[PDB]
């Protein structure tokens, strides 16, 4: 929430002090979590490796 | 056998005969604080030139002490003692003498030998690397890496 | 510790034996002020030709005090020191000596390897990047941008 | 802050100690009154060769007095200490001395070096632009103007 | 034989007649202690510059003692006697001599030429051997060796 650079808002109003906060789940719960994503979310490579002489 | 301030600094102050045995005189407490924290400045000074040689320094707020352990090597106390001795001598108006000055130089010279790097150049980056080597096709090893 | 404007004053005053601790005659305030004011407008005018080193100056309006902290490391109080020393012999009519004109050299030497920085010339700015960089896909120069 | 003639007037003085704080107990109003009009008039000579250094002159026709202010950054009160400093050593009939010499060569080198320009060469003006810059769809013409290029078009006559 | 530390200490005296055998006045013991423990910093220096040279240290954090055992060649004692007079002079506020200078350089050099190194340096490594040293399949030697750093298996990058 930037007052000068309008153009990147991503949220509807600051995180003032005081605000209401909370933490989705259990208290101690162990859970399996399924997942959802876009392509372009996180990409993975693998680093090809030199010959030892 | 380790060294201290106060060692070292009696050591430059007896070299001009400012106080010694050899004369009848005795150390003054004025001339050894000076000749204490004139020292802990010229270390400080040193830090860059010459490089980092060992010296312990003293913990933020407390002065340093003549009794405190400076912990520098045995070998560098002629070197560190003579530069004392040059930049102290102004404080008694005195001029120093050609053989003083060249044990000066003969000790800082030695000093300085053992602190040579000579940081052999290393390759470009886009050199290219020859068939003798075999390189691998895949990975980017077909020219010398020449960074960090 | 902390260097002072005061404490840089009284190094350069001992260090030709003008007045010092163990002297049975000191100098008025005055000629301390006087060297301290003579210090602000020193590292004022060093602004130019050496650089930037951090030193502190008065807040607008308010004098410079000895009291008050420069803010300089202790690497540069000889170099400092010895610039006063060599600026302010004048004022009490003597001549420095050949010893403390090679100490004050060496110790401004050292400043200046402290402070030395040396650029780099860019590319002009119509000099083609060639085709082995691919500037078709993986750059969208075809030239180098230049200097910025 | 404030640089006032005066004090750079007693600066001078001072720096060899024809009239200092310590030594003598005394400031002559004779020796004030030369200095500052030695300072006004190497000023007006300055104004030509060094460059204008931002100093001002007494406006109308009274004369200068200690108290005003000169307008000089303190980053040059050295230099012109110095520099007035040798010129008036001559009243006193002292001559100076090559550390002082010294130090007003390095404060003046200083100042050069912080009133340098370095001017470039412009093109000549018949030079051929070359047919790469592609005239006839961007302003540049066939040719280099030779001279400050027009900026508006509503003044054209410069 | 046993070229006593203090032996050395004297010789320096007597060679510049600070105080020897046919002299009314002599030194006190701390001025023999503290020629002994410059001696002794002058040596530990000397292992850089012109090496070791077979000198014993004090082990133990003992102060030194005079009458201990240098364990030095008594071919090695003018030089070392020399080098400790000309730092050792100053002490007793005395200048040297061209005499004694040459003297000293004379002995230095005798003692500089004992211990020379001459590093005799290698070939490359990938320089070829030729064809007429009738290299083999088993010992390869088909290639001058090198510095021929040691790999092992683990730690693969160093």
């Amino acid at each position: 929430y930037d007052t000068t650079n309008p153009q990147y808002n991503s949220v509807s109003r600051q995180v003032e002090a005081g605000d209401a906060v909370s933490v989705v789940g259990t208290a101690s719960q162990t859970m399996k979590p399924n997942l959802f994503y876009n392509k372009f979310f996180c990409g993975l490579g693998s680093i090809p490796l030199p010959k030892l002489h | 056998t380790v060294l201290t301030k106060g060692e070292i600094v009696l050591f430059a102050l007896r070299k001009f005969a400012i106080a010694s045995n050899a004369s009848l005189t005795d150390v003054e407490p004025q001339s050894i604080e000076d000749g204490v924290n004139d020292l802990e400045d010229m270390m400080s000074e040193w830090m860059i030139n010459p490089g980092d040689i060992g010296y312990a320094f003293a913990t933020g707020d407390e002065q340093p002490l003549p009794d405190d352990e400076s912990g520098l090597p045995r070998k560098y106390k002629h070197a560190v003692g003579y530069q004392l001795l040059l930049r102290m001598l102004s404080d008694y108006s005195l001029e120093p003498t050609p053989q003083v000055l060249s044990n000066a130089q003969r000790s800082y010279d030695a000093l300085m030998t053992d602190t040579l790097v000579v940081p052999s150049m290393r390759r470009r980056g886009d050199f290219p690397v020859g068939q003798g080597n075999k390189y691998d096709v895949f990975t980017s090893d077909r020219y010398y890496p020449g960074d960090l």
